[PDB]
């Protein structure tokens, strides 16, 4: 058994993390007090779950988890909230004033002043691990922090943990619940100083969550809570190989192996269903073969693009639920043919599949309907590059312009760290034409 | 109040268009470089499709499917027919075709020997070599795909020409395949010598290498060429042709439909295509190639960019006889 | 169509089907008291700017 | 806790800001006992941003009442919340200032300035975290003028890492006292285009007209102007006194809508402006009348230039559905007037509790390139005068000479070249 770290910058972050915590907890049977019933195994063993949560004599299950915000009243939640008692005072972190949507401030200014006791309190957890797979490390690319203070975070990681993993989940921005106009550059910057870093990173588009909330879940202006439940399912079914027993993807390491051929291109796409709204009095359950197809439709997709006009380099299949191989490989034959899949020559061409037989669990009171089967595909296509493209060309608009440029480099930021961090980028996107086209 | 932008200023087709949009008093056309837009009338190369879809409150759409190319490039269609189950390789509408390199040479030597044991081919990529001679054909690449010369091409009397048919077909949002009512025939002014005047039907070609004597512009339309069947071949377009063209065009347009539809896409996408087709003495229609931003007849641009607004545009975006036949095809 | 790697146990299975066949820590301190050195600069002529 | 240090100087500062202080004390609930009395947790949510607590559960404001004529600062002291105000807060010396900028900012202001900075120490001394400061004042004046930017650029010196914030009031010949006021705004503008991080640019002109077009309001009052005045404050500092996400404090807000650092002077709007009252507005009608230029009170038309920034907050139960799409239509539909190259510049926060006496409410900042209109038009009466030199011998009597003048004007000329050049770009 070897022990994950899960460390949760930001507002973006930390809200996240505090859903799927929530979710763990059900998943596992653990109760907000921290005790386990089905534990018999009291204050240690090195059962699949105790990846995510150590025990303590008293019986609690305590997450390996950090929250690290420059702001208070975040964090503040987690501390007063039904889980309060779920962790210790050490494992929550907060500042007195936040980056205020400045990379710059995040990294350089208060960043600087912050790091030494974030990594210190990593180190506390650290200690406590017989062997350390890597960290997960939970943030939005738009905010001060979770941009600014991420990078920094993550360059320190990889001095003092070099051999251990690093894994990403991200929060791209999107204007209808955007809450700066300088997201595009903080976006940028943080991916240019992390890519180096970051072994996996599965990005999620507030765009996509906000349509899939709407459409599929009726809901006329979705808010952070109904957003954080539904990307916590994502995370959930990412990170279940990891928290319960199985053969695939049991280790940060081989998330890498199957997933991410080309380093620099560590970006899954992924596409989760079904995602039934729980406000109806009885739901058609859908079938394997129904489900796996909704896997090609763009409207599940974490990410909105096309994956038919790009190519596959990586497919990992997720399945909870009532699921056996023997309809699964029914199923990818027949989508293998009618659905546009385009493979590259470098890569075999096949999916790497995974069967948890426990159902996906819905928060009660949620807003997920309880289905009996569920699935979440990790495709490496270079079509999220269109993502890229999207947020560079806004970058380049006001860039042109030097708008907002001052607020960097009045925190210390050099103005060729601007460039440096797009020139990044658009290496970047060649590096996907390369591979897809 | 609906927006549009204009991104490629060479379109006679959508220039039209957008001078008809202006029109209805209610389109408002806006920078190109403007993304809070309803309608894009993109350029042809290189259009961001990526960066479509992605404005809140916005419906956007687009005047060219994404990965249409595939069906508009010469070895791209040819590549396509082969490789393609519902159009297979045993295809009889289109003529017998391979792509090379400067590849299928081996391929084509292998037939155009077993030939010899009509073995004239024509040369052409995106400069054509009519050669019956696969020397010359092949050297001529080199200094492209070869495809095979119709030697037995329907003639029409009086000229004893050459002759090409050009249908407009509009593909909107909902993947309807229209096919206008009124096509073109492109005749050759000199007669079929088997110089490559006569031989190739291209406009540029007539007006510029007899032009205009038989047909203005070398231009006959449906009307023409119908009484000319009925009084010549005692029989009508639709029969002897225009039954071989509605099935050609459905066949193209539905094999692709799984790729290229936007059904379920962040935007939607519309798109007017060009098929020439070639006719044979025996009365049957073969496919040459599929444009994908075509032009149109002078005559027919006022009812055709029209049509386009009607059915493409305002479907989407409403404002305050059909010229189309609707190909009705399946999902 | 090919299934491999079939592993099997109470929680679940998984197999694969085939279809066809850094910086160090002293770089980084230079980075943030770069930084920080160019905030103190521009402070002081804040200052001495006020002071005219 | 992010605290503000509210500074109300002069008279037309003192008047505006004893009004801001009655309208949202009683939007917290706060009774002009300094006693809560509300009924929502929403109001004591984000309270110690602009009150202090005290003994017995008391909330006393954070601000600081500045002027060199006890004058206004008597009536405030005997207005409806007198008593609310902390005693040693109160500021004030005797000469006045006789609306010259020189005696508020170099001999009369000069000899009071330290006991201000004395108390502004105090007060953020037991700040947890002082997020900055906001102004209140004329720039007409001596006092709020003068000595307002004085004070200005002193806390800048002493605190110049925090945020500073200004409401100013600019002059017009239609709501006048002296002859001299260009003069006046003109040497205060550019104290302010260096010192200040964010102000909203209020024109009297426009508080005027507002009153006398469209509240039908035959002969206005000082004390009609401020009633807009104060509404419009309760609304832009919204986002900073109750839960949201958007631009909840000083720092936050300017990088939002700042992109350059000069030009950084809005134009505020509210809606609705309705006369006599009791129609509910549908979310349509808010937007449309906030976005028109009858609702701005800066006395420029949008129309003649283009948004750099647009913020704007709704108060009061409504459909934010609804809301997303009535803001999305304003943009589609004038997309002209907006900026290309800054993408999504607008952005848009909703506040349940709405302002007292309406059921719902409008606040729309924006950074406009047509606020050079305003620059401009005391720019022409600046220079009509001083071509002439007239009225400067009130001035060099106090020491300044002719040269400070000159470089006043050339630094508001460069001002309204820069909004000028952004403007074609
Ligand atoms: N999905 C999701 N996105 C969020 C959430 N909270 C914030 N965001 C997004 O995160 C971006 C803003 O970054 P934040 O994480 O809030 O900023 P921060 O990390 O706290 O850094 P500061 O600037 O110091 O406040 C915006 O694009 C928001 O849409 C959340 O709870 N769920
Ligand atoms: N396989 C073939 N057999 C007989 N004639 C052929 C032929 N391929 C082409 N042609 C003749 O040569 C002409 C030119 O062919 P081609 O279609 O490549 O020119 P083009 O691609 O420019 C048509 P357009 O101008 O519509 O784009 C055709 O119009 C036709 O008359
Ligand atoms: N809106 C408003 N403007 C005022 C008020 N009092 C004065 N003014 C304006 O402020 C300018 C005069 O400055 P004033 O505040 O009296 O000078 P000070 O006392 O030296 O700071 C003139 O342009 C007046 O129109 C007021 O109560 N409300
Ligand atoms: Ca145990
Ligand atoms: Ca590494
Ligand atoms: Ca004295
Ligand atoms: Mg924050
Ligand atoms: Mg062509
Ligand atoms: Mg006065």
């Amino acid at each position: 058994m070897r022990e994950c770290i899960s460390i949760h910058v930001g507002q973006a972050g930390v809200q996240i993390g505090n859903a799927c915590w929530e979710l763990y907890c059900l998943e596992h049977g653990i109760q907000p007090d921290g005790q386990m019933p089905s534990d018999k195994t009291i204050g240690g063993g090195d059962d699949s779950f105790n990846t995510f949560f150590s025990e303590t004599g008293a019986g609690k299950h305590v997450p390996r988890a950090v929250f690290v915000d420059l702001e208070p009243t975040v964090i503040d939640e987690v501390r007063t909230g039904t889980y309060r008692q779920l962790f210790h005072p050490e494992q929550l972190i907060t500042g007195k004033e936040d980056a205020a949507n400045n990379y710059a401030r995040g990294h350089y200014t208060i960043g600087k002043e912050i790091i030494d006791l974030v990594l210190d309190r990593i180190r506390k957890l650290a200690d406590q691990c017989t062997g350390l797979q890597g960290f997960l490390v939970f943030h939005s690319f738009g905010g001060g922090t979770g941009s600014g203070f991420t990078s920094l975070l993550m360059e320190r990681l990889s001095v003092d943990y070099g051999k251990k993993s690093k894994l990403e989940f991200s929060i791209y921005p999107a204007p209808q619940v955007s809450t700066a106009v300088v997201e595009p550059y903080n976006s940028i910057l943080t991916t240019h100083t992390t890519l180096e870093h970051s072994d996996c990173a599965f990005m999620v588009d507030n765009e996509a969550i906000y349509d899939i909330c709407r459409r599929n879940l009726d809901i006329e202006r979705p808010t952070y809570t109904n957003l954080n439940r539904l990307i916590s399912q994502i995370v959930s079914s990412i990170t279940a190989s990891l928290r319960f027993d199985g053969a695939l993807n049991v280790d940060l390491t081989e998330f890498q192996t199957n997933l991410v051929p080309y380093p620099r291109i560590h970006f899954p796409l992924a596409t989760y269903a079904p995602v039934i709204s729980a406000e109806k009095a009885y739901h058609e359950q859908l079938s394997v073969a129904e489900i796996t197809n909704a896997c090609f439709e763009p409207a599940n997709q974490m990410v909105k693009c096309d994956p038919r006009h790009g190519k596959y380099m990586a497919c990992c299949l997720l399945y909870r639920g009532d699921v056996v191989p023997k309809d699964v490989n029914a199923a990818i034959a027949t989508i293998k043919t009618k659905r546009s899949i385009q493979f590259v020559d470098w890569c075999p061409t096949g999916f790497k599949v995974g069967i948890n037989y426990q159902p996906p669990t819905v928060v009660p009171g949620g807003d997920l309907a309880k289905v009996q089967r569920a699935v979440c595909m990790l495709s490496n296509t270079t079509a999220i590059a269109e993502a890229w493209a999207r947020l560079d060309h806004k970058f380049d608009l006001m860039y042109a312009k030097r708008a907002f440029v001052h607020w960097y480099v009045g925190e210390g930021m050099e103005e060729g760290e601007f460039s440096e961090a797009r020139e990044d980028m658009a290496a970047l996107e060649k590096d996907y034409e390369e591979v897809g086209v | 109040m609906y927006t549009f932008v204009v991104r490629d200023e060479n379109s006679s087709v959508y220039a039209e268009v957008s001078r008809l949009l202006l029109a209805t008093g209610q389109w408002k056309r806006l920078r190109k470089d403007n993304p809070r837009f309803n309608l894009m009338l993109g350029e042809r190369n290189r259009l961001p499709f990526g960066r479509l879809g992605h404005e809140p409150g916005l419906v956007q759409l687009v005047n060219y499917y994404r990965g249409a190319d595939k069906l508009c490039r010469k070895a791209s269609l040819v590549k396509l027919i082969k490789t393609s189950p519902e159009l297979s390789e045993s295809c009889t509408w289109f003529p017998e075709s391979y792509v090379i390199y400067p590849d299928e040479r081996e391929v084509f030597l292998a037939a155009y020997n077993r030939r010899r044991e009509g073995n004239v081919w024509i040369a052409k990529s995106s400069g054509i070599l009519i050669s019956s001679e696969a020397s010359e054909l092949l050297d001529f690449i080199d200094e492209h795909v070869i495809q095979k010369y119709l030697e037995k091409p329907l003639l029409l009397e009086p000229g004893h020409r050459k002759f090409d048919i050009r249908s407009w077909v509009l593909v909107d949002h909902l993947y309807n395949i229209y096919l206008y009512r009124e096509g073109v025939l492109r005749t050759s002014s000199e007669p079929y010598n088997s110089d490559k005047t006569c031989h190739l039907t291209n406009h540029c070609i007539q007006k510029e290498y007899n032009y205009g004597r038989y047909e203005e512009g070398n231009e006959m339309f449906f009307e023409e060429f119908n009484q000319y069947l009925m009084d010549a071949l005692n029989t009508t377009l639709e029969n002897s042709i225009l039954l071989q063209i509605k099935h050609i065009i459905r066949s193209c347009l539905m094999c692709i439909e799984p790729a290229i539809s936007t059904k379920h896409l962040h935007y939607q996408s519309f798109q007017l295509f060009g098929f020439d087709f070639m006719v044979d003495e025996e009365l049957k229609v073969w496919l040459i190639e599929v444009n994908g931003a075509p032009a149109c007849a002078q005559k027919l641009y006022a009812e055709l960019c029209q049509g386009i607004v009607d059915v493409a545009i305002s479907s989407v975006f409403p404002l305050a006889t059909s010229i189309f036949i609707k190909l009705h095809h399946h999902h | 169509m090919e299934v491999i790697e079939l592993n099997k146990c109470t929680s679940g299975q998984s197999f694969e089907v085939i279809l066809k066949p850094d910086p160090s820590l002293e770089e980084i301190q230079k980075k943030l008291e770069a930084a920080e050195e160019r905030r103190k600069y521009q402070e002081a002529e804040l200052l001495k700017h006020l002071a005219e | 806790m992010r605290e503000i240090v509210h500074i109300q100087a002069g008279q037309c500062g003192n008047q505006i800001g004893a009004k801001f202080w009655e309208v949202i004390s009683d939007e917290h609930g706060i009774d002009p006992t300094g006693s809560y009395h509300g009924d929502s947790d929403l109001q004591l949510e984000r309270i110690n941003v602009y009150y202090n607590e005290a003994t017995g559960n008391k909330y006393v404001p954070r601000a600081i009442l500045v002027d060199l004529e006890p004058g206004t600062m008597d009536s405030v002291r005997s207005g409806p919340f007198g008593q609310i105000f902390r005693p040693d807060n109160f500021v004030f010396g005797q000469s006045g200032a006789g609306n010259n900028w020189a005696k508020g900012h170099y001999t009369e202001g000069a000899e009071l300035v330290d006991s201000v900075l004395d108390v502004v120490r105090k007060e953020s001394e037991s700040c947890d975290c002082l997020q900055g400061f906001q102004l209140t004042h004329s720039l007409g004046g001596g006092t709020g003028s003068g000595m307002g930017t004085l004070l200005i650029s002193k806390i800048r010196e002493e605190y110049p890492d925090r945020i500073m914030n200004t409401f100013s009031v600019m002059p017009s010949p239609k709501v006048s006292d002296t002859v001299v006021e260009p003069y006046n705004a003109t040497l205060s503008v550019h104290q302010l285009v260096e010192n200040t991080d964010e102000t909203y640019c209020i024109d009297n002109e426009a508080l005027y007209d507002i009153c006398f077009r469209t509240l039908k309001l035959t002969t206005p009052t000082y004390g009609d102007l401020n009633h807009l005045v104060s509404a419009t404050m309760s609304g832009v500092t919204t986002c900073l006194r109750f839960p949201g996400q958007l631009n909840a404090d000083l720092r936050k807000l300017a990088v939002n809508m700042v992109p350059f650092p000069r030009l950084h002077f809005f134009m505020p709007g509210f809606a609705p402006l309705t006369s006599r009252q009791y129609r509910a507005l549908t979310v349509p009608e808010l937007t449309q009348q906030m976005f028109d230029s009858k609702n701005m009170m800066a006395a420029c038309d949008p129309r003649h230039g283009r948004y750099l920034t647009v913020a704007a907050i709704f108060r009061g139960r409504m459909s934010m559905k609804e809301v997303d799409e009535q803001m999305l239509n304003v943009q589609n539909k004038n997309s002209s007037y907006f900026v290309e190259w800054i993408p999504n510049n607008v952005k848009t926060a909703v506040c349940d509790i709405p302002p007292r006496g309406l059921k719902m409410s409008a606040t729309f900042i924006g950074n406009s390139t047509a606020i050079q209109e305003l620059f401009k038009r005391i720019s022409e009466q600046f220079t009509a005068m001083f071509r002439r030199k007239a009225f400067l011998h009130w001035y060099t009597g106090e020491g300044m000479d002719e040269m400070e003048f000159t470089e006043a004007e050339s630094n508001m000329n460069d001002l309204v070249s820069e909004y000028q050049q952004y403007q074609d770009a």
